């Protein structure tokens, strides 16, 4: 369940705005010295596609890709892919990578962190459903 | 000096068409044009309404001579712009009387077999609608048939029952008198009763 | 009323007169696809300009104008041209065939019998129907004058011969008045006998196309069909699920990925009807 | 048991809601000013004028704002609006010599008379991307040359001069009017280019393109292309004579193409014609292409590609039609649908039978 | 005598500079932001970013700033970029079930499970300029109904569960990739896709609307048209597990297309694909459309329509490429048109000898 | 040449940026009453061009145009066709026409409407194309 | 040097390796048409994108690069593409023919006879020399595979036939190594006799079109011609308004709108050197 728990966080600060991830770093006050393994690098993810949605792959395209990679003083690694050109947010999703590796930090950065960061997703994701679901073209009713 | 045209263009057009319509879709229909109440004489109030209705810049119209008079000529251009056309083959909309010949007729636009529609419509000013020889008409329009008697020429009565020119071609009817209006489209067969 | 700034139905009476000697045309050449000069409209081409011309030709401030797509008056598109239509003419309208005077429709004709008076109007898409066969209109035009309709026959009788039964399921092509065959607009055969000897003048405009063609009330409209295969209709095993209705055109409701449908009436009007008499 | 309900104009209200907002975006940015997109974004704004069919800059980049910059909903807003508007009048014939230039070039000499005139273009620039466009910059303090305009005659008119090319000459002919009539196929020459300046631009470009590949080719030199201010000129009816109300930037194309040898006079150049709102040009090109290949029956040609053929060309050349019964798919379709499924079905019962 | 001088360089960078002020427009208007480009002109965002081969808006928008709204150059601009970055992973493939819906609608049924979810469309709007986008206003304030989204499975799965339709299987075949390896015609269906997403908007949809109009009809119902948000994920070598490293606006089309009748399967219907960065729909269908018709060697179809023939579409698909080489001809030509004269004029002096 | 000096003042008026017109005609503060015969009206002029530029005519599109009449108290007809849709600014280009053809106020108007009006087009289209010949390439000089 | 935030030639170095093994499959097939998977350049298909990368392939920090487009250093594409390699390497540049060890070219082959080590890169937009015969590649290929080149031998007689003179004159198709048919670039027929058994070595790229072919150093190439119809070069009245020269090829200069015009050589390089030898 360790890999799932990861992909979860990883997954959790790919998604999330950079301006909001910041201002949670930056309040969080980690105190944490790390060394870039890699400079956050931006360049292109190619998206494969499948015929009809479900069939044989083929190439729709690229998107922007930007990646990091730090390690702590312990050895610690921590790695980032998300999609753009911020390098100062894949810079700090993979330092958050690498403190959520720590037994002293998993509890504390996945309450106060990760959780707060999929809540605020899940909550703009429901509003923006609500009113596109306004949208939504009536025709029967069961009664 | 000119003629008054529809006190309101927009509506009495819009009612004339329509009439004029289910005169067309349903020969030999007898209806009147009541939004226009005197006409450009010698031209009668059907006749006049049938042209603000349809006449304008890209029709050109035709009257015989009878029914060609300096006044009505210039409140046609005034009120539609219609060009005026000495020759019925040049004419879109074709005006006459009672003494329409036979020459007159024949040189009348039919359309032609890939454009049928760009022949010319003849309204013909009749001394009655009800009084001529009994014409059965059959076809399109009717569900079984349908018995008119209007006072026409001869020529045009020959026109219409023997219909020399082959359908698609052949010269729309609207025969007018006074207020009401009667129409045979080319695809209707009359037989003298 | 006409309170929106535009002229009375949008159009300019120019574009209304040449609209309307197109229609006494196409009305004295039954089936014959009349060309006209259609202008673009507030809805794109393709969707209903030909019809909505039409309408704004012919209607009055006393016309009860109905809108109906897929037989439906609450569909988007019928919504929409509905609700323009009361916007720049202020007309009366209803749901209910036999208070219309004036029927635009796309893709049915009610089930409820039209009469003398009324007027409908179709939307076309394509108005040549041998365009499927001939995509070109320099060779459909002189087939029509010439009254050359071989490649349709033959068209029909290679689906026999290949699938046992004529391809063409909506939009059939018809034979008006003995001599033009015509496109009926892309009503499913279904509703293709309603279209013989009818007491209503039926109009169909292809605002894309730029053409405009009638058949006169009381007119002969015959499916092309053969002795052995003749003209046959959509038949549905159920009936509607709603007014239980077994001479209507339904249409398939998908209610879950587990294959549950329904099929209820594509006219809704006349599915309300039943469903207040039972 | 169902019942029907009503949903309709709910939901295209909602939809219509919905898609305002997204035009407007993140409220804490400014809303774009149509004259910003006038301004700044003036060559998607002459696609919109050329393909709309009116020379109104301020209601081009309306129409893009409105169709949050979709070129095609753009085209078809201006389009639309022609409708409700009156012609107050006819323009006498354009007089390109008069053009107050902006750019002038010419590929089929090194030098002609009033020079190469390259004006504002992207072409020579390297397409790398200015990021430096992500902040507010200054744009450069424009060098200045002699004022004055040189002649810069027609390039064709020096090409005729020796007998190269044909003269285009006016025998006054009434042009054709496909805003008012349809067409009819075989179509003039005149209402062929009227369409094509309607037309779609990629598609034209594809046409052409195709033919600069061997399918249909025209042997096509840029005889000229200019771009500048050409003032419009009336004759009302109140006063009789003509009246210049104004000037609009226009781009025009002359293209040298594929010498001909007539029976019963010397050899000569072929030529294309094209004319657009605005500065871009590569419509221009594209119409001048696709004229020259559509003139295939004056010339007695042996069609090699679709770009040839003027009915395919022609009739799906226009993007409003195109776009619009492509779209129309969106719409409802189930009836039809339903016809085919039921004939689908009884054929594979009458297959496993 | 006449002496060679040096004018190109001061040339072009004068002309560069006329048209970033041209671009800049009058300094009084504040200077566009790439931020509200991507907010407000997000439609041809849209195409900028499925034409140039990245889907990022924020750099369409800076290309799109950059070529003054020109939609060709800001597409040749992301294309051009996208030759400078580094192929970091290659994602694993799209799932459309999981996207995040803004629009999902079918045109084959009435009513489908999950509804007809319109979201953001101009459809059904009636095309009035509004001339209120003059001034600055204020977005309406959106509805709002449940923030549930109910199963939306692909209609097509509806289909083929019925037999009516044919799922499609994934043999495990490596798609063919026309950015490292030219195309060779015949052309595989994957590399045919490929193509077709990076083609021209208009003159694909020229080519789906003649067919329609019969040239190569293939019988489409929109059968379904989905635009949200899909998850992408990678499996870095660094970690051997799957990431997902964001999500991508991207609209999907699927047509139902003609029904065939195999020699030894029951009759079913054919189909088509589209797929695009963003909302904008009709690339998509025209997509979906042309790929149907390219589909006709599979299906052994006799061509009646430039549509269905490979070569001619695809290869002046490309608007890089077509609008590039049509763009050329204002290049200076004068040696090859030296050429051309000289035969030109020795044709003229032998003919009148 | 009274024909020629009306159509260069329209043409003047016709040219003239709304704005520059407008303070102009403010500052000078004539005192005339007039009637708007015709209301500014915005409609279309269809554009003619010829094939090749000199060859038979065909339509290029058209382009706003608005209209504009006004009658002065001694029954003086002024006019304006202005491309675009700037309503007020035909209804001043048409009184100006109105008052260009009376006798008190021709030479006046000329010396300080028209004229200066028509320099400083001349001027702007100077400049303008100064700027755009710095783009002219140069290949030959006569030595 | 290469001081842009680019790599060296602009390049990346798997796209550099991919054309030169190309450019080495060219130099083994001499006058085949390569593929390769060449790569959106900052200058727009159509405007040398396959000469571009060609010389990216090749160019070193040592090489005199010079630039030409209808023989001269100054025109604008060549003004544009040697201010980018300045950009994106650093390497000197020459207008010099003689001095240059990469001269990448449109449409002209310099006046100046190469030497050996001399590299010249010429930008080609059509590399098919049947394209103009058969439009399409999946005919072409097996075409040139067979060597089925009657095609172009019946256009040749066909030209002579109508006009009395072959109608190509730039783009003049050659046999290279007695086997292979091959475009020339856009080059008049005045530089085709140039081509033959020339020391160095020649590279053909097309971007647009995905295609590198190569001439290796003196080889056979012949253009196709007849007996009694001889393969002949553009001729002038004049020479050179500047220089004087009588064996260049001219470029003619409209210097009024009266007809007045000059002609001056096309090759600036060599223009200059004639110029100062008198
Ligand atoms: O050309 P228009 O604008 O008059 O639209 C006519 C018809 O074309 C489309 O195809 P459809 O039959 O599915 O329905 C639409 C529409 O009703
Ligand atoms: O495809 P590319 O980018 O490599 O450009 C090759 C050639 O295509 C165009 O045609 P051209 O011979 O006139 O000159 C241009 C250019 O040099
Ligand atoms: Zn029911
Ligand atoms: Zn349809
Ligand atoms: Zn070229
Ligand atoms: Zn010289």
């Amino acid at each position: 369940a360790d890999t799932a728990t990861r992909q979860h966080w990883m997954s959790v600060l790919a998604h999330s705005q950079p301006a909001e991830l910041a201002a949670r770093l930056n309040a969080l006050n980690i105190t944490a010295d790390y060394e870039v393994i890699r400079a956050a690098e931006t360049g292109l993810v190619q998206i494969q596609a499948r015929m009809g949605g479900t069939g044989e792959r083929f190439f729709a395209g690229d998107a922007t890709l930007t990646r990091a990679a730090v390690r702590l003083t312990d050895g610690t690694l921590g790695y980032s892919w998300v999609l753009g050109r911020d390098k100062q947010h894949a810079e700090r999703c993979a330092l958050i990578d690498a403190l959520m590796q720590q037994s002293r930090h998993f509890q504390n950065l996945s309450e106060t962190l990760i959780a707060p960061l999929d809540a605020d997703r899940m909550a703009r994701i429901a509003a923006r459903q609500a009113e596109v679901n306004a949208s939504r073209v009536d025709f029967f009713t069961m009664v | 000096t000119l003629e008054t045209a529809f006190m309101l263009p927009v509506q009495d057009a819009q009612h004339s068409f329509r009439r004029l319509l289910k005169a067309m879709s349903e020969p030999g229909v007898i209806v009147a044009l009541h939004q226009l109440k005197r006409g450009w004489q010698p031209l009668n109030i059907a006749t006049t309404s049938v042209l603000l209705t349809l006449a304008d810049n890209d029709t050109p119209v035709w009257l015989s001579t009878p029914l060609n008079n300096d006044i009505v000529n210039q409140s046609l251009r005034f009120h539609t712009n219609a060009p005026l056309v000495s020759q019925p083959e040049q004419a879109t909309f074709a005006v006459t009387d009672e003494a329409i010949s036979s020459e007159q007729l024949n040189a009348l636009s039919t359309g032609t077999a890939v454009a049928p529609e760009a022949g010319a419509t003849l309204i013909l000013q009749v001394a009655s609608l009800s009084g001529g020889r009994m014409l059965r008409l059959t076809g399109a329009g009717i569900a079984e048939e349908r018995m008119i008697a209007p006072q026409l020429p001869e020529c045009i009565l020959h026109e219409l029952t023997e219909r020399p020119h082959p359908f698609p071609l052949g010269i729309d009817l609207i025969l007018t008198c006074g207020e009401r209006l009667l129409a045979i489209p080319r695809t209707t067969h009359v037989e003298v009763c | 009323a006409n309170l929106s700034g535009y002229n009375f139905a949008y159009l300019d009476e120019q574009t209304k007169r040449m609209i309307r000697r197109a229609i006494l045309k196409a009305v004295a050449i039954p089936g014959y696809q009349v060309p006209f000069g259609g202008r673009e409209m507030p809805m794109p081409y393709g969707w209903g300009t030909g019809g909505i011309q039409l309408t704004a030709s012919v209607i009055g401030e006393s016309d009860v104008l109905k809108v109906i797509d897929q037989g439906a008056d609450d569909t988007t598109n019928a919504v929409s041209i509905r609700n323009f239509f009361k916007r720049v003419t202020g007309v009366n309208t209803t749901e209910r065939t036999d208070d219309a005077t004036l029927i635009q429709t796309r893709h049915r004709i009610p089930e409820t019998p039209l009469t003398e008076d009324q007027i409908i109007i179709f939307q076309v898409p394509i108005p040549e129907p041998l365009r499927f066969i001939e995509p070109r209109e320099t060779e459909t035009r002189t087939m029509h004058a010439l009254e050359e309709y071989g490649v349709m026959q033959v068209k029909l009788y290679e689906d026999i011969a290949r699938f046992g039964h004529i391809a063409t399921t909506y939009a059939y092509p018809v034979k008006v008045n003995g001599r033009y065959v015509m496109d009926p607009s892309p009503i499913p055969k279904f509703d293709n006998p309603k279209m013989d000897m009818m007491p209503a003048l039926q109009l169909f405009g292809a605002g894309r196309e730029k053409r405009i063609y009638a058949v006169p009330p009381f007119t002969r409209v015959e499916s092309l069909d053969f002795d052995d295969h003749p003209f046959t209709v959509q038949q549905w095993d159920e009936p509607c699920a709603i007014c239980g209705s077994t001479h209507s055109y339904l249409d398939e409701v998908v209610l879950d990925d587990a294959g549950n449908r329904m099929f209820v009436c594509s006219d809704t009007d006349y599915c309300r009807q039943q469903s207040e008499a039972k | 048991m169902y019942v029907a309900v009503k949903g309709g104009e709910k939901a295209i209200d909602a939809a219509h809601a919905l898609q305002e907002s997204r035009r407007r975006g993140d409220t804490d940015l400014p809303e774009l000013s149509v004259a910003q997109i006038e301004q700044q974004l003036n060559l998607a704004v002459d696609r919109v004028m050329t393909e709309g069919g009116i020379a109104d800059r301020e209601l081009a980049a309306l129409a893009l704002k409105q169709a949050s910059g979709d070129n095609v909903e753009a085209i078809f807003l201006l389009r639309a609006y022609r409708t409700t508007l009156a012609k107050l009048a006819v323009s006498e014939p354009l007089d390109t010599t008069g053009m107050r230039l902006e750019r002038r070039i010419s590929a089929v000499y090194k030098d002609i008379p009033g020079g190469q005139l390259l004006g504002p273009t992207y072409d020579y620039t390297h397409r790398l991307l200015d990021f430096t466009l992500l902040a507010n910059g200054e744009a450069p303090t424009l060098t200045t040359a002699d004022s004055e305009q040189q002649p810069s005659p027609h390039v064709f008119s020096l090409l005729a001069r020796q007998g190269l090319a044909k003269f285009e000459e006016d025998s006054g002919a009434q042009p054709d009017d496909i805003t008012r009539t349809p067409p009819v196929y075989p179509c003039s020459r005149s209402s062929r280019l009227q369409q094509l300046m309607r037309g779609d631009e990629g598609y034209l470009l594809a046409l052409a393109y195709s033919t600069q590949r061997g399918y249909g080719r025209n042997h096509p030199f840029a005889g000229e292309i200019r771009s500048g201010y050409i003032d419009v000129s009336i004759v009302p009816e109140e006063l009789g004579f003509a009246v210049n109300v104004g000037e609009l930037l226009m781009t025009e194309c002359e293209m040298v193409n594929g010498f001909i040898d007539p029976p019963d006079e010397p050899p000569h150049f072929t030529r294309g014609y094209g004319l657009v709102f605005g500065m871009s040009e590569r419509k221009a090109m594209a119409m001048a292409l696709v004229d020259r290949a559509l003139q295939a029956p004056e010339y007695g040609e042996h069609a090699t590609g679709p770009a040839q053929d003027e009915e395919f060309v022609l009739a799906h050349a226009d993007n409003v039609e195109a776009a619009g019964f492509v779209s129309h798919l969106k719409l409802p379709h189930y009836v039809d649908f339903q016809a085919e499924l039921e004939l689908l079905k009884r054929l594979q019962q009458e297959k496993n039978h």
